């Protein structure tokens, strides 16, 4: 008999872990302040990883990996990035990005702006933060600055890969689980969250069909669901796709990309949050976001540390959840991917 | 050298406060006639705390015998070890209290508290460092009740820097000698709450239980409830007898046990209980010990939540195991135990076991359930109060019906406490 | 890694290796609270021996 | 050469404080009996040893230390122990009745009735002292007396001493081996009235030490014994510099210079290896990498927390046995490489590290196996505020209900006193956050 606590009411994914674990007979749900049980649900904010690991004769186990926050914070991943010589300023695979405050790169960000000026390529930048819902996409800089007034801002993939018919943009989602060995499990299942609205790269002022939202694109744009339920293209739809329009598989062309991104950013900051000889042991799901621009490349976005799985995966990632993070430490009485290292 | 000196009161305080000196006088070695006849230094080291040295290297015990009646303390004097007691300890009247609170606590006993005190006062003033005191006896009387806490109330104005620790035997209909019991009880309850730092609540409703349940004992005498009560106050007195680091004297067992003054009454539970050969295992006693079955109270812990609890495991056995078993049934009920009281469950073990077991454990708990109790004497207490049924007996003897009205009063508030520390 | 203050002598040495250069109340006021707790308990045993003589 | 004076509180520092001067004696060879072969200075000296003894005419070397308590159960096993005769009477008091696991009981009941007494002994062995750097005191946070009434000996020692430092060895409360549930309520109310006449603390959590024992000598239930032994070591090398000749942390004042730039924070934490169970025959003989790696593992610190979710201070080495520079630097750069080590901006990335060649000592017949090296790491990091939180919870939890506050009201403690300790304890929360975080 396992027991565990609540303390994080917003989770669409841990509430259905809670309801399994239940289900199962063999696990009991406290009250959210009693120290005495085996798995944490912790909250988002300010979890007390401090007050973890000092309950004689129980196991501890908890759903975030301290200090992971570097990896799922806008500055920090940039940061983690350019300073990181296992990542490198040449990271090949990362959009060219900078830190502007409202430390600063104010004068490098411009720099490189001023360089592209003169080359006349493709100068149109996107400027962005943790707090967003709002964005800006313009092609001036005086103009991103202005709106700023701490923030980021990178490169704009200007020649995305578009799916057909349509003529729209769209981003890959992944979910992946890192349990208390540090094992990297790649779901399976991925989501193609794709704009509904034809990309225009002449005004970005309709963000519509620029910004792969799905809390965007069923509020801005007018055919949403129109080409796929919810805006939701699942991996079966777009590898079809692929080989019907490009002749390639989604493991040739994406699929191994985004392993190696997922394993070069985990594998980084593995000393600095790895609870392998700790008093308490962490495990935690991961939603990384790739752009595939025109030229089948991919490229990171983002990584969510508090992610939302997709409607129709919520049942089959749960219970993969269950098996591989929690009763691996507490044994009761695949869908993933192993990306080894 | 924290010495105890000892108190029994009444039929029930000394024919109980008997059997304990003889349980714990086998437990140390010591015989009938106050010689020492052990085989280990584990017997002696505390001695002192329970016994005196006198001449001839004798060891007699610290306790006075108070009645007021002759009856019951001539059989203690006649009894296996009634030769040990020191006979200018003995203190008794001749006319008796007839189960009358306000005979044993206002009249007949008032003419006789201030010879106890004498002799109180002579035990204590060659005490290198008195821990407190300990008395025995029923609440449903009239001297153990009326008159014991009539001596608690002019012990702690003598001496209020001490810990007053008492035994307390609550009546039962189902063991009843007469209808006044409640009466009794209530008036002494108010007495304990204010004047004790320590009370164990002894029903004699879950002593027969368990002799007719479990002990499998169709008839159970008072000889049989006393069989429970003397192994009980064995092991509740276990880490005050015996070397150990947890509960070792009185006042630090009261800090650990006690978080709101008023809220000092206990529940001891006792395991094994046998109706005998067979080896009891850690996780038996650990399991027992917590079970209902076992408490001394006839409260069920699962009405209530624990504020604090003392275990105390007898014998040689796995410390890990025991360490593993205790945090087991912590972790495994965990609701059941108050969440701001960190870490409130103690756990002692001791080499010796009691007479007859390879193995025991005694349990301590200051559970809110024992509101379940107080709850059965105040209804009972009305039932007769609302019509001043019996109340005769009371108003004779220059009481009067306020008095019971207020004791009424400062009952249904302790239940109320308990109530409010339960939510 | 620079290594300087090299100490050395029969039972051991010692030196520092930096990796990165950088980017009372009186005795008066004490026994007065000490004898105001002493104050504040003789008070509240004085009201339990007033209430035991009620 | 200035002398150091020990002061040991409560049980619990004195059954250390027996550990520590065995351990002592073992070390610089002296007999139970106090005499000193190796000692050819008869009666006198000015030796490094002698900053923690005396010398008699007879050639008797005597302790510097002060063993209080207010029960006589602890300190009457020194007064018939092995090393009985080093110490004489004086060294030695007691009281009747003890605290009562209350700090109010010790410091303000019977604290003040056994106050002087102390200060008194206090000043016998500081008159023997032609330069006294300062005083080390042993106290637990949990009991009553090494709680309450060390606070009112460090109030006093400031007020008669105020130029001396005062370093503490502090026990911080476990379950696995506590005694009293108030323990948490002891632990602010000491640390509050101490905060400002302690130069530096070394805080030892009993959790960390238990563990320790159960993981690397086998010990199935650990007893104080065992626990002891293991601190003994620790502080043997944290006091080896004021013992023997060199030149890291060579007086009291060092302490603070090199560990403590802020002086609130003055809580450095201690990490300590190998610890080898001497019941094998055989064990790999680990290297100067090897157990300087292990410095950097929270299984081996003194306070179960993580250095790598905070910042550095200040990082001290000491090493002793077969360990020369050159192996310590080039320790230092594989670890720098692999491990997570984040200075304040306001300080230097750096390591002050000391060696001594006589390998660390080991009591024979005890559970430490005797090894070729050792290494004692005290590095003043952010991360040990995790222990203050939680201490600072669990009183939060009891003091919302006021449970066991009528405890201390009874003894003449204020109820305000309790909020105070804690806003105390919240403000020195804030200041960790500040150093360490971002
Ligand atoms: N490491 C270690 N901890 C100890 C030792 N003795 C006691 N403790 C710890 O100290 C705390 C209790 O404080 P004590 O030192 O025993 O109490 P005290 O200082 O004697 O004060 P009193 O309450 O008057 O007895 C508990 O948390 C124990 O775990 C010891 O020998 N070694
Ligand atoms: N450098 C870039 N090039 C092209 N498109 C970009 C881009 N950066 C962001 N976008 C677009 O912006 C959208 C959302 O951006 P981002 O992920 O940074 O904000 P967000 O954190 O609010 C969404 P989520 O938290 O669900 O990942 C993406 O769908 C992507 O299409
Ligand atoms: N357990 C137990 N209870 C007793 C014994 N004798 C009396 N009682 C209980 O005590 C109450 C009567 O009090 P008693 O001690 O006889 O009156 P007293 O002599 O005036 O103090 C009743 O509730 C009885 O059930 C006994 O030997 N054992
Ligand atoms: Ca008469
Ligand atoms: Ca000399
Ligand atoms: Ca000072
Ligand atoms: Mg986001
Ligand atoms: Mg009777
Ligand atoms: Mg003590």
């Amino acid at each position: 008999m396992y027991t565990f606590v609540v303390r994080d009411e917003n989770s669409s994914v841990y509430a259905e872990v809670s309801r399994l674990l239940l289900a199962t007979g063999q696990w009991k749900r406290l009250r959210k302040d009693n120290p005495r049980f085996n798995l944490m649900l912790g909250e988002r904010n300010r979890l007390p990883f401090g007050r973890l690991g000092h309950e004689p004769g129980l196991v501890q186990l908890v759903n975030y990996y301290r200090g992971a926050d570097k990896l799922c914070r806008k500055a920090s991943l940039v940061k983690l990035i350019k300073t990181s010589p296992e990542l490198s300023e040449s990271c090949t695979w990362f959009p060219e990005s900078y830190v502007i405050y409202p430390t600063d790169e104010r004068e490098v960000f411009l720099a490189a702006y001023n360089r592209r000026r003169e080359g006349r390529e493709g100068n149109v930048w996107i400027a962005k933060s943790s707090a967003g819902a709002g964005i800006l996409i313009s092609s001036e800089a005086s103009e991103l600055l202005d709106f700023i007034d701490v923030h980021v801002i990178q490169k704009y993939l200007e020649k995305p890969l578009l799916l057909e018919p349509g003529h729209r943009k769209f981003d890959i989602r992944s979910w992946v689980l890192v349990d208390h060995l540090y094992n990297i499990y790649l779901y399976r299942e991925g989501v193609l969250r794709t704009s509904s609205e034809p990309y225009n790269s002449a005004n970005f002022q309709d963000k519509t069909c620029h910004l792969t939202n799905h809390c965007i694109q069923k509020e801005y744009s007018k055919n949403y669901g129109r080409y796929e339920e919810g805006n939701e293209m699942f991996f079966e739809e777009f590898n079809q796709y692929l080989m019907d329009a490009l002749n390639t598989t989604l493991e040739n062309s994406i699929l191994l990309q985004i392993k190696h991104i997922i394993r070069s950013c985990l594998m980084c900051i593995e000393p600095a949050i790895s609870t392998k000889h700790l008093h308490y042991q962490s495990f935690q799901l991961f939603g990384f976001d790739f752009m595939v621009d025109e030229e089948l490349k991919v490229w990171l976005i983002e990584v969510n540390g508090a992610p939302a799985c997709a409607q129709k995966l919520y049942a089959e990632l749960c219970q993969g959840i269950v098996d591989v993070a929690i009763s691996s430490v507490f044994p009761l009485a695949s869908i993933f991917i192993k990306l080894h290292h | 050298m924290r010495e105890i000196v000892h108190i029994q009161a009444g039929q029930c305080g000394n024919q109980i406060g008997a059997k304990f000196w003889e349980v714990i006088s086998d437990e140390h070695g010591i015989d009938p006639t106050g010689s020492y006849h052990g085989d280990s230094d584990l017997q002696l080291e505390r001695i002192n705390v329970y016994y005196n040295e006198a001449t001839g290297n004798k060891y007699v015990p610290r306790a006075i015998l108070v009645d007021l009646e002759p009856g019951t303390m001539d059989s203690v004097r006649s009894g296996p070890f009634g030769q040990i007691f020191r006979p200018d300890n003995f203190v008794f009247g001749q006319s008796g209290a007839g189960n009358n609170w306000a005979k044993g606590h206002y009249t007949e006993g008032a003419e006789l508290v201030d010879s106890v005190l004498d002799v109180v006062r002579k035990e204590s003033e060659s005490c290198d460092c008195l821990q407190g005191f300990q008395l025995t006896h029923s609440l449903g009387g009239g001297t153990g009740s009326g008159m014991g806490t009539l001596l608690i109330s002019k012990i702690r104005e003598e001496y209020p820097d001490r810990i007053m620790n008492t035994f307390s035997v609550m009546p039962s209909p189902k063991v009843s000698d007469t209808v006044v019991e409640p009466y009794n009880a209530t008036l002494s309850v108010h007495q304990l709450v204010e004047n004790t730092d320590e009370t164990y609540c002894i029903d004699n409703e879950a002593l027969y239980d368990i002799c007719f349940r479990t002990l499998k004992l169709t008839t159970p005498t008072y000889g049989d409830l006393n069989h429970l009560v003397s192994a009980t106050m064995s092991g509740v007195t276990t880490c005050l007898r015996f070397p150990g680091q947890l509960n070792a004297d009185l006042r630090k067992l009261a800090v650990n046990m006690v978080p709101f003054p008023r809220l000092h009454f206990f529940m001891p539970g006792f395991a094994p209980l046998t109706s005998q050969y067979r080896a009891l295992t850690v996780p038996e006693l650990t399991q027992q010990m917590f079970d209902s079955k076992n408490m001394m109270a006839a409260c069920d812990p699962r009405h209530g939540r624990y504020l604090t609890v003392a275990a105390i495991f007898r014998g040689r056995m796995s410390m890990k195991e025991v360490d593993e078993q205790m945090l087991n049934v912590q972790n495994k009920n965990s609701s059941y135990f108050v969440e701001w009281i960190p870490n409130n469950v103690k756990t002692a073990v001791c080499d010796i076991p009691p007479r007859g077991l390879k193995m025991s454990a005694t349990f301590i708990g200051n559970s809110t359930a024992i509101q379940e109790l107080f709850k059965r004497i105040s209804e009972q207490f009305t039932a007769m109060f609302r019509r001043k049924a019996f109340l005769h007996w009371y108003t004779g003897e220059g009481m009067d019906e306020m008095e019971f009205t207020e004791a009424e009063s400062n009952m249904n508030d302790l239940v109320s406490e308990y109530q409010q520390y339960q939510d | 890694m620079e290594v300087i203050e090299l100490n050395k002598c029969t039972s051991g040495q010692s030196f520092e290796v930096i990796l990165k250069p950088p980017s009372d109340p009186s005795l008066e006021e004490i026994q007065k609270k000490l004898e105001a707790a002493e104050e504040r308990r003789k008070y509240q045993e004085a009201e339990l021996l007033k209430h035991l003589a009620e | 050469m200035r002398e150091c004076i020990s002061i040991h509180v409560g049980q619990a520092g004195v059954q250390i404080g027996n550990a520590c001067w065995e351990l002592y004696c073992l070390e610089h060879g002296i007999q139970p009996d106090g005499q000193m072969p190796s000692d050819k200075t008869i009666g006198g000296g000015d030796d490094s040893f002698n900053t923690f003894f005396s010398e008699t005419g007879a050639g008797k070397h005597v302790p510097r230390a002060v063993f209080v308590d207010l029960e006589p159960t602890v300190i009457d096993e020194v007064r018939t122990g092995t090393y009985r005769q080093l110490f004489h009477p004086e060294q030695l008091i007691t009281g009747k009745e003890d605290a009562a696991n209350n700090y109010a009981r010790g410091h303000y009941t019977i604290g003040k009735e056994i106050i002087d007494l102390v200060l008194d002994r206090i000043r016998k062995l500081a008159d023997q002292c032609t330069g006294l750097q300062g005083f080390l005191v042993f106290h637990s946070f949990g009991g009553g007396t090494g709680s309450g009434f060390t606070s009112l000996l460090m109030e006093r020692l400031s007020v008669d001493y105020g130029k001396k430092s005062k370093l503490e060895f502090s026990i911080y409360p476990a379950p696995q081996v506590s005694t009293a549930v108030v323990e948490p309520y002891n632990s602010i109310l000491t640390t509050h009235t101490t905060l400002e006449h302690s130069d530096c603390a070394f805080m030892v959590d009993n959790e960390a030490i238990y563990d320790i024992c159960r993981r690397n000598l086998d010990i199935e239930r650990p007893t104080y014994t065992n626990l002891n032994r293991l601190i003994s070591q620790i502080v043997s090398s944290i006091t080896a510099s004021l013992r023997f000749d060199g030149a890291l942390n060579v007086d009291l004042t060092e302490f603070q210079t090199n560990l403590v730039p802020y002086p609130r924070i003055h809580f450095p934490l201690a990490t300590y290896a190998p610890v080898i169970s001497a019941e094998k025959a055989y064990h790999e003989q680990l290297s100067v990498a090897e157990i300087t790696n292990a410095c950097f593992e929270p299984a081996n610190q003194m306070v179960k927390c993580d250095p790598r979710h905070g910042k550095y201070m200040a990082c001290c080495l000491l090493y002793r046995g077969d360990v020369v520079p050159k192996d310590v630097n080039a320790a230092i750069a594989t670890i720098k490489t692999k491990r997570s080590i984040q200075f304040v901006d306001w300080c230097p990335t750096g390591f002050k590290v000391g060696i001594n060649y006589q390998p660390p000592t080991v009591v024979p017949g005890g559970d430490l196996a005797k090894v070729q090296r050792a290494v004692c790491m005290l590095s003043n990091t952010t991360a040990i505020a995790e222990a203050w939180a939680r201490l600072d919870h669990k009183f939060d939890l009891m003091y919302a209900k006021r449970a066991f506050v009528h405890w201390y009201v009874g003894e003449g403690m204020e109820e305000g006193e309790f909020s105070e300790a804690r806003e105390d304890m919240a403000a020195l929360e804030k200041d960790y956050e500040e150093v360490g975080v971002d």
